[PDB]
């Protein structure tokens, strides 16, 4: 509630690049300065400000502290997997946010 | 469990001799009709079987007792003893960096469990 | 307990003399018990059969063990994270099997049994190593399909 409360939020502009792999996107982020990684997670769009018709998919969003959310759709039913310790990555020393 | 950690221990004596990474004595008797699942990575024996091989090169290095006799560890109590405070004190360092990686992913549970998951932007 | 097999999972459709008949082809089932509830005053999906020899129970154990027994998955066997509608079937092992592919656990699970049998109650606790597998259990985990049962992962103690 007070991690929460504290979080400034100023919504600026994102820079993902997303790349059809085969065997993964690239968020550039800005230096926040902070031990917090961004965290991902996929959330379905049933939950939304304006409830929009035929929502039925799920959408893979990033989200930061001091940054806004960037959320891709995913039409697939698994092609991947969402999880933050498994196959992310996240290079400070040159801010780079990388997701597979 | 004698009889595989005995050809466990006879494998790791013999492949320790090689003179290359593939040109061993194990490499040719896996063609000589002996069957010897432990060579395969594939197998939980092969971990160990890694180390029984590492500890026996570590047995054929000029300190281990070939060619060299140790002083330090053999003839002074307060080498070792140093030895044992500078093994107490990487234990130590490395208790709180355990510590530390798991405040730091507490923080990070706490950041994920309080940021606002309902701003969706598709750019 | 040991010549009596304790079969999980059976529905409404399986009765007294049902568990018997179908364990007949296994072994020579002496006897069938039923544990009837208290509020509902039926079976609760749990019982037991004695047989003569303990053979017969391995057997029926072996060969009865993750069947399809009237749409349940019907197993017999020898007589903060809370996991709810597990089948039977599996063991602390098994559990710890298929919980090693989400994330790491911080040591072996524990199962809770009934007072009565002993063998599987329906619920389980499972402790993880930190919160990220906790919540990649919610996320995925949390309505996977197991073994013809549909289970229920969630938090056992959460702080608003």
């Amino acid at each position: 509630v007070e991690v929460k409360k504290f979080v400034k939020i100023g919504r600026p502009g994102y820079k993902v690049t997303k790349q059809r792999d085969s065997e993964l996107f690239q968020i550039d982020y800005p230096e926040i300065a902070e031990g917090i990684m961004p965290r991902h997670r996929f959330m379905s769009a049933y939950e939304q400000r304006i409830e929009p018709p035929d929502r039925r998919w799920q959408y893979l969003l990033m989200a930061a502290e001091p940054y806004e959310t960037i959320a891709f759709k995913v039409p697939s039913r698994e092609i991947d997997k969402a999880e933050g310790k498994f196959w992310t990555h996240w290079n400070r020393e040159t801010k780079q946010f990388f997701l597979q | 469990s004698a009889f595989d950690l005995d050809v466990v221990k006879l494998t790791a004596q013999f492949v320790a001799r090689n003179g290359r990474q593939f040109l061993t004595q194990l490499m040719q008797k896996e063609q000589r009709n002996y069957q010897f699942d432990f060579l395969r990575p594939q197998h939980s024996l092969f971990n160990y079987f890694t180390k029984l091989v590492e500890q026996y090169t570590k047995i054929l290095i000029p300190p281990k007792g070939l060619f060299s006799k140790l002083k330090k560890e053999a003839e002074n109590p307060r080498e070792v003893l140093d030895q044992v405070c500078y093994r107490v004190e990487w234990a130590k360092f490395q208790e709180r960096e355990r510590k530390k990686e798991e405040e730091e992913k507490e923080k990070e549970r706490v950041a994920y469990a309080q940021i606002d998951w309902h701003d969706f932007v598709v750019v | 307990q040991d010549a009596t097999v304790y079969v999980g999972g059976l529905d409404e459709k399986v009765s007294e003399p049902l568990l018997w008949e179908l364990f007949l082809q296994a072994g020579p089932v002496v006897n069938t018990h039923m544990p009837k509830d208290r509020v509902t005053g039926q079976h609760q999906g749990y019982g037991f059969v004695e047989f003569l020899s303990e053979e017969d129970a391995d057997y029926a154990i072996k060969i009865m063990n993750m069947i399809k027994l009237y749409g349940k998955p019907i197993r017999v066997n020898k007589a903060n994270i809370f996991i709810g509608n597990l089948d039977p079937e599996i063991d602390e092992k098994l559990l710890y099997d298929t919980f090693s592919a989400f994330g790491v656990i911080l040591q072996t699970p524990k199962i809770m049994r009934d007072p009565d049998t002993g063998n599987s109650k329906g619920y389980a606790f499972i402790n993880f190593a930190s919160f990220d597998a906790s919540d990649a259990a919610i996320e995925a985990m949390n309505g996977q399909y197991l073994c013809n049962r549909p289970i229920t992962v969630s938090y056992a103690f959460k702080k608003d």
